[PDB]
């Protein structure tokens, strides 16, 4: 079969720190020839990847050394002894026993942490002036949470569309569009969260 | 699949392969790294005082031994008894000396005259050899602002005036600032800003090259990209001279007289050299001269000798071996070792069997043995760099120089093998297939023995092309004087007319990238060699010909303003045109920005006259319609050229139509947004074609304001005795008729509409109609002041609405240049085809703070690029700062060696109240400010202490700054803040201070 | 050094051809197997297709869903890989990236956005997002391709502003809503770059 | 007894006096001490 | 660090069975394939065999000579690798070298000297070489095995001293002649180490 593999795919970082980002693979990537066959790679936002560690532990040139690879024919570990913004990204665990290689895996989204967040919630009912050409959609802005973990229900959903921001510098916070793009007719018939920066569910209508 | 186990395994091994091939060539880089020598500084026994003036002391077998000196004060008559064991007296009846340590340039540096006295004459020959050797890289000494540079100073701990414990009557707190070999690397690293490892290295005659040691493993570590190394052994006192003879070392002549047998001691010298290190790698990227390469350098020391004054030869032979294994290299390699050559009978012996055994062992040709003491004496902890600077003038001239007194071989050394002769003969040593290589050797008295490995520079440089340009770059040079500028062009015509056929681009380049610019500033486009040498004849003299001269301390950003109406002629351009790519091409760009709504194509309307008008019967340059899109086109690419020549604006002034040139220029604009502005503005502004028209005069404001009346007022203020006044012909020809016989000339522009005034709202309808809303308004890349409301406002507020604002209200544009004044930039160029109201900003400066610049592009029939290179003269000569990288970008030039700073040495040796009258109270405090300045300034010529330099450069550091506010708070009885040096940086705003606090 | 140089960007309808290129400078050619990777807009990698090496046999494998159209090719002697695009269907609108290994992929180029799309060229719908009783924002939606820039307080105000990514609607057309957190009057203003169309708008709830 | 994992030696440069300290010139001898020993600033539990 | 230490020297004869023991240190065992080459005296070397690493499948191969006889084994939890050498011959009478890798032979260990003759232990022959009228020699021959040190006026001449190294004649024994040039009378010792066989000339011509 295929060698399916998993990993903290919200693992967080925080500048100072030595973090521990692992793998887990269904079959045993330790070839007959006692070399690990996996390959830790990296994603920056918006940038090509790059490279890491090949063969389980060792280096690619010009990749900085603060990155080590180990682990056993099924686990394995990348710790990256002192975390900085050029070790953000995306984390590619990736299998070289077998090459079909269909998808990349959910990779790893790593951030720099922070302590938790308050979610601020704000419902936005479409403007007047976007009745006239047939269409509307209410805006549930997700502001300032952390980690992007919350779903946003719409009810009194399905038609929600999905945006994601950029975390930044100053704050390293999220923020969250759930575009609930509507008709005519359905208009004339509410947005909450189940973010852990509380545990009640908020919920403001339009 | 992937080829099970063939494709992947060997897909892993070309990457475990490569990151070794990687991984590897870092080893190589982090220790066999060969390092550069971008640069050469040395002040050596006699004349020397450049690299290429040691050369014809060295080729032509002269001894820069010539007797002790006699300006530093020397006692020269206790030094000399027939008591060889008398304590006090000397044993050498001369030396290579320096005649020039004892003088230095105190306001060249942040250095005060009486701190300059303090300064150790090491110190102070030290910093003008690092400005030298910065100089002669093409390196800008002040480029190189928090950069990690480190100092590598090799120094001899000298006694120079009395004991610290004493003190003195000047030089109370910065004697151990002169008498401490630890600010020996900091001040340099202080002056030049460097930010690299300043470190001082003493071991004695090593020290230099012990010193480049330290300097090249900086280098292959990685922590400076750059290093200045070397050493000094300059002598203020007879010291070492009476202490060296009881010892009863120094030969009595002074002479080293190396591997001979007539050596009668080692003799003594006092220089220094100064290399410039960088990387291969880090050298060839950055485009640095590189002369020589220094390929490996060991240090050991001698262990236990036979005392620590005598030396070993084990160790000797065992730092030689590591240097070459160091190197990657081997005895043979080396073609021509030049050891250290102590100079007696008993050093020599010892140092050739060494080096007789790490290179004379085996060796396949005779190893040419030198010593550079022997043509200058044993400089010490300036030999090692010394001798570098030899065998790199050697490979860079392709000759081994003589050793002097070495015919007599010495019979204590077994020369029978062969394997080393002794450069008793000039050795033709060119360039071949074996990489040319030798090897320096200095065995210091504290017993550390140092040796360095110089190859030839790989021969890389050739195949450099070659090209013609008619761009005529201005050859700029400034100095930190008056009088340093007319030395800075005497020396430069000297290396002209001494070293004929260099082509003018890349002395421009030279002169342009690797001259610092210094508050003295002399600036000419050139055409010729005899047209150059000539300016250069009288720029030596003071005579400004051809060229542009001005004092431009604390200026570095210039502003953009554009005037309005005032060249008519417009036969200006298609000279620019047709010798400018740019101006062919931006122009180009605006034209096809106007077309779409201007059909009028100006490349038609450029090639033509002045005069080609008025034969079709039309006055010059008359039809608005037609003329105000030429302006802005024409505007818009001198503007272009300007920024694509280096200079950047900082602040935008738009007289009338200048607006439009601020919008684009500085970003708030496109080139067709505001192409399509003025072309629907000129149609909306030549509806008014009837009896409106405008007339610049010098009349006054305050009695043009009684004038206004019969529909003609003011319409814009371009000065004190500048106005633009608006209107029609009532007052038009009888403001002529009734000025002009009283000394005012009404200058009635030939001109048919008025703007800035109430009649442009007439075509309000219009006006508003004709522009539309596409033009949005944008914040830009440049600050703009308004000359509608006469302020600094956002980039953003320009639309139609601001148009006709613009042209609605007074521009009061002498308002706009005082606030430019006001708000820190003092300088503004003129952009335009011919520079109208040019003494107008002059007169604003003349009686409103100070003096600003006038810089202009181009005049009334002058659009040649000669007349565009003598506006980045000029703007050079008045203090905006241009990019010498983008006017040199490309024209096929490169570096060539040029005169350093003509450094205006002078001698400094240190030896062993007013009841509020008239402002004729201001320049009296003034003065009483000044002086009390320039005595604790330590300025024994009270006369002048520059009064536009600040609290910062003429050496005014804690010490001076506090006793002078102490002067000042006892002459003028104040209570000036602590922090006052730093409140008003210039004397001039401190006196300006003193006398408001009046109360 | 090394560079994996790339060019084939541009515009394409469901069922057309394109060409993507991919130079590589600093190695030799020949013995380095290409790949072609694809970055499907909201997450990482996925791999499209690998030649073998020349000296391999050259034969090729790609994805069963991009089988036979997305044809592979190389060449040393101009040294240069052919990706050739047939057929885009909308699942290729994506940034392909150029691997330099079959199973290593060491410095993949820079990156080539391609899009297709049944969308035309048009200016933004600029809604406005008035405040409950909070934040002020204002709609992006109804425009395509994707340059954009939307800032508030026209370029003065930079802290509080944070304008969203861009969101694909089923129509093909993209979404962006930017929005400022200040208490308080606010304008916003967005430019079509494609077309030039800016559309500025103050709000009030 | 202790080992020194890394060091640096950095100029003050262009100062305000020769013995006037630098406020900036400080950062850069402490970081690269810092990344030349491979440590973070975290790690350093006391500053002499 | 990594060492291929040896053991299995002695005495054997043709037609018997011997053990070359080699213990590998430094690093993992399983997976470098074993090697056993030889060096036939007088020249250089000349591989024997070498056993597959264990996860490839542990499958030995030896040269076709050698091949049935000996056998390669190896072993990872004592870490210890076997040349089992039965039916040694005059081939055999030679150095053995252990390799660290089926083809790429990295450490090659230390060397083990197995000598396979059918002669005995006793002590030498000492024949003089009167010089012709010059150099003065003398004999060795007719000894057996190769511990041996001839020197010149007993230790006391090393300048032009020079002793050929060992011949093998086809009967087992070894041959020896120790020389000196320098014109003159000259001492010449030869000692046996096994049997402890000392025994000195003086030569004239
Ligand atoms: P001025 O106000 O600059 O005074 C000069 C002195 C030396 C007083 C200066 O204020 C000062 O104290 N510098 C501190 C010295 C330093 O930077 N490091 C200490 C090395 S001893």
């Amino acid at each position: 079969d295929v060698v399916m593999t998993q990993s903290p795919l919200s693992l967080p970082v925080t500048p100072g720190e030595p973090a521990s980002i692992s793998c887990r693979s269904s079959q045993s990537l330790l070839h007959s020839n006692g070399y690990n066959y996996l390959d830790w790679y990296l994603q920056k936002p918006g940038q090509s990847p790059q490279l890491l560690i090949y063969l389980g532990s060792n280096r690619a040139s010009g990749v900085p050394d603060r990155f080590s690879g180990s682990g056993s024919g099924t686990d394995f570990t990348l710790k990256i002894s002192r975390v900085e913004a050029e070790d953000v990204g995306v984390y590619y665990c990736m299998q070289s026993l077998q090459t079909p290689r269909l998808t990349f895996g959910p990779g790893t989204k790593v951030d720099i942490k922070r302590t938790v967040a308050a979610p601020s919630v704000f419902i936005f009912p479409p403007s007047d002036e976007q009745l006239k050409s047939g269409t509307a959609s209410v805006v549930c802005l997700l502001n300032n949470f952390y980690p992007r973990g919350a779903k946003v229900q719409w009810k009194v959903s399905g038609n929600s569309q999905e945006s994601v921001t950029e975390q930044d510098s100053k704050d390293s916070t999220y923020s969250l569009s759930s575009t609930l793009t509507l008709s005519k007719a359905d208009y004339e018939k509410a947005c909450e969260v189940t973010h852990q920066g509380l545990s009640s569910p908020v919920t403001k209508s339009f | 699949m992937a080829s099970t186990d063939s494709e992947k395994v060997a897909e892993y091994l070309r990457r475990a392969t490569l990151d070794l091939r990687a991984a590897r060539q870092r080893i190589r880089e982090l220790e066999g790294e060969p390092v550069a020598v971008v640069a050469m500084a040395c002040r050596l026994p006699g004349g020397v005082s450049t690299p290429e003036e040691f050369w014809e002391l060295l080729s032509e077998g002269r001894d820069a031994v010539a007797g002790l000196p006699t300006d530093r004060g020397w006692d020269l008559d206790s030094l000399f008894h027939p008591d060889p064991t008398r304590s006090g007296t000397a044993h050498q009846r001369g030396g290579g000396f320096l005649t020039e340590a004892t003088a230095f340039d105190p306001a060249f540096f942040g250095m005060s005259p009486r701190e300059a006295l303090a300064v150790d004459p090491q110190q102070r020959l030290m910093l003008e050899l690092s400005w030298e050797v910065l100089e002669r890289a093409g390196i800008p000494p002040t480029s190189l602002q928090a950069s990690p540079t480190g100092v590598f100073v090799g120094l001899i701990p000298q006694e120079y005036g009395p004991r610290l414990a004493e003190g003195g009557e000047g030089v109370e707190g910065y004697l151990m600032t002169g008498t401490t070999t630890s600010v020996a690397s900091g001040r340099i690293a202080y002056t030049l800003g460097l930010e690299g490892p300043a470190i001082s290295v003493d071991t004695a005659c090593s020290s230099s090259l012990v010193a480049v040691h330290l300097a090249c493993q900086s280098l292959r570590r990685g922590e400076s990209s750059l290093a200045m190394a070397g050493g000094v052994t300059v002598m203020p006192t007879p010291g070492m001279l009476v202490d060296f003879s009881r010892m009863n070392s120094l030969a009595p002549d002074g002479r080293c007289k190396a591997f001979s047998a007539g050596a009668n001691g080692f003799g003594m010298a006092e220089g220094a050299g100064m290399l410039l290190l960088e990387r291969l790698s880090d050298a060839r990227r950055n485009g640095h001269p590189v002369l020589a390469v220094l390929r490996g350098t060991a240090v050991n020391s001698d262990g236990a000798s036979n005392g620590l004054s005598a030396p070993n030869g084990r160790a000797q032979v065992r730092v030689i071996q590591q240097a070459l294994a160091e190197s990657g290299l081997g005895p043979a390699d080396i073609d021509a070792v030049e050891a250290h050559g102590t100079g007696t009978r008993l050093g020599d012996p010892i140092e050739a069997r060494a080096l007789f055994e790490a290179y004379g062992r085996d060796r396949e040709q005779p190893l040419h043995l030198g010593s550079v003491k022997s043509n200058l004496g044993h400089t010490q902890a300036a030999a090692g760099v010394a001798g570098v600077i030899k065998m790199v003038l050697a490979m860079r001239a392709g000759t081994l120089p003589r050793t002097l007194h070495a015919s007599e071989r010495s019979k204590e050394i077994d020369w029978s093998s062969g394997a080393i002769s002794l450069l008793d003969e000039p050795e033709p040593w060119p360039a071949g297939a074996r990489p040319r290589r030798a090897g320096v050797s200095s065995f210091g008295i504290s017993g550390t023995n140092a040796h360095a490995i110089i190859e030839e520079a790989p021969q890389v440089v050739e195949g450099e092309r070659v090209e013609a340009g008619d761009v005529v770059a201005p050859w700029v040079l400034s100095a930190s004087s008056a009088e340093g500028l007319r030395a800075q062009a005497a020396r430069l015509a000297a290396h002209l007319r001494e070293h004929p056929g260099q082509d003018p681009r890349d002395i421009a380049y030279s002169l342009a990238t690797g001259r610092a610019a210094l508050p003295h500033r002399a600036a000419f486009a050139p055409v010729d060699e005899s047209a150059a040498l000539r300016v250069l004849d009288g720029l030596a003299t003071g005579n400004a010909d051809g060229a542009a001269v001005g004092t431009s301390r604390a200026q570095q950003r210039a502003v953009f303003v554009f005037p309005g109406q005032g060249w008519q002629w417009a036969g200006m351009a298609v000279d620019l045109l047709d010798t400018s790519p740019v101006f062919a091409a931006a122009l180009r760009e605006c034209a096809d920005a106007l077309e779409p709504h201007l059909d009028f194509e100006v490349i038609p309307f450029l090639r033509a006259e002045a005069a080609r008008r008025e034969q079709d019967a039309a006055l010059s340059t008359e039809r608005v319609d037609v003329v105000q899109p030429v302006m802005f086109a024409v505007m818009v690419s001198l503007a272009s050229m300007w920024r694509a020549h280096g200079v950047e604006p900082a602040a935008v002034i738009g007289h009338s139509q200048g607006e439009i040139a601020a919008a684009c220029v500085a970003g708030a604009l496109s080139l067709d947004d505001a192409a399509r502005v003025v072309a629907l503005r000129s149609r909306v502004i030549a509806t008014m074609p009837g009896n409106k028209g405008m007339a610049s005069i010098a009349a006054p404001a305050g009695e043009v304001r009684a004038r206004i009346g019969d529909r003609v007022e003011i319409a814009a203020v371009n000065g004190p005795r500048s106005v633009v006044v608006a209107g029609d012909s009532d007052e038009l020809d009888r403001l002529v008729a009734s000025c002009t016989t009283e000394c005012i000339r009404a200058k009635r522009l030939a001109v048919d509409y008025a703007s800035h005034s109430s009649h442009v709202e007439t075509i309000r309808d219009a006006l508003h109609a004709e522009l539309g809303e596409d033009f949005h308004p944008l914040p830009g890349f440049v600050p703009f002041f308004s000359t509608v409301t006469g302020r600094w406002t956002q980039p953003d507020e320009l639309d139609a609405g601001y148009w006709y604002r613009n042209l609605r209200r007074t521009v009061r544009f002498a308002d706009a240049v005082r606030a430019l004044a006001e708000q820190g930039y003092r300088t503004f160029l003129e952009v335009s085809a011919h520079p109208i109201l040019t003494a107008a900003i002059e007169e604003i400066g003349d009686g409103s703070g100070a003096d600003l610049s006038a810089i202009h592009s181009l005049r009334r029939g002058d659009g040649s690029l000669a007349d565009f290179g003598e506006a980045l003269s000029r703007a050079f000569a008045a203090g905006v700062a241009v990019d010498w990288e983008s006017v040199h970008l490309g024209t096929g030039a490169r570096r060539v060696p040029l005169p350093t700073y003509p450094f205006q040495r002078e001698r400094v040796w240190l030896e062993p109240l007013a009841s509020l009258p008239a402002p004729e109270r201001e320049k009296a405090l003034f003065e009483l400010v000044r002086s009390h300045a320039a005595a604790v300034l330590g300025h024994a010529s009270a006369e002048r202490v520059p009064a536009d330099q600040a609290f910062a450069e003429l050496g005014v550091d804690s010490l001076s700054a506090l006793e002078l506010r102490n002067r000042l708070g006892a002459a003028t009885g104040v209570r000036l803040p602590t922090t006052t040096v730093f409140d008003h940086p210039d004397v001039r705003t401190l006196a300006a201070h003193l006398t408001s606090e009046l109360g | 050094e090394v560079q994996l140089v790339q060019s084939g960007g541009g515009l394409v309808q469901p069922g057309r051809s394109l060409r993507l290129s991919c130079t590589a400078s600093g190695f030799t050619f020949g013995d380095y197997a290409m790949s072609w990777v694809r970055q499907a807009p909201g997450k990482g990698l996925e791999w499209v297709g690998f030649i073998r090496s020349k000296a391999y046999g050259g034969t090729t494998e790609y994805a069963a869903s991009v089988k036979g159209r997305f044809t592979i090719s190389r060449d040393d002697s101009k040294s240069i890989a052919y990706l050739q695009m047939n057929s885009l269907k909308t699942e290729d609108t994506a940034v392909y990236y150029c691997t330099r290994g079959g199973t290593l992929f060491d410095y993949w180029g820079q990156g080539t956005l391609v899009t297709v799309s049944s969308a035309s060229t048009k200016g933004p719908s600029v809604f406005p997002l008035a405040p409950s009783s909070a934040a002020l924002g204002c709609l992006v939606k109804d425009y395509f391709p994707e340059p954009v820039t939307v800032s508030w307080n026209s370029g003065a105000l930079t802290s509080g502003v944070h304008t969203f990514p861009a969101v694909l609607q089923s129509s093909g057309l993209y979404s962006l809503s930017s929005v400022v957190t200040v208490p308080s009057t606010y304008i916003c203003n967005v430019n079509h770059k494609p077309s030039n169309t800016k559309v500025d708008k103050k709000v009030e709830p």
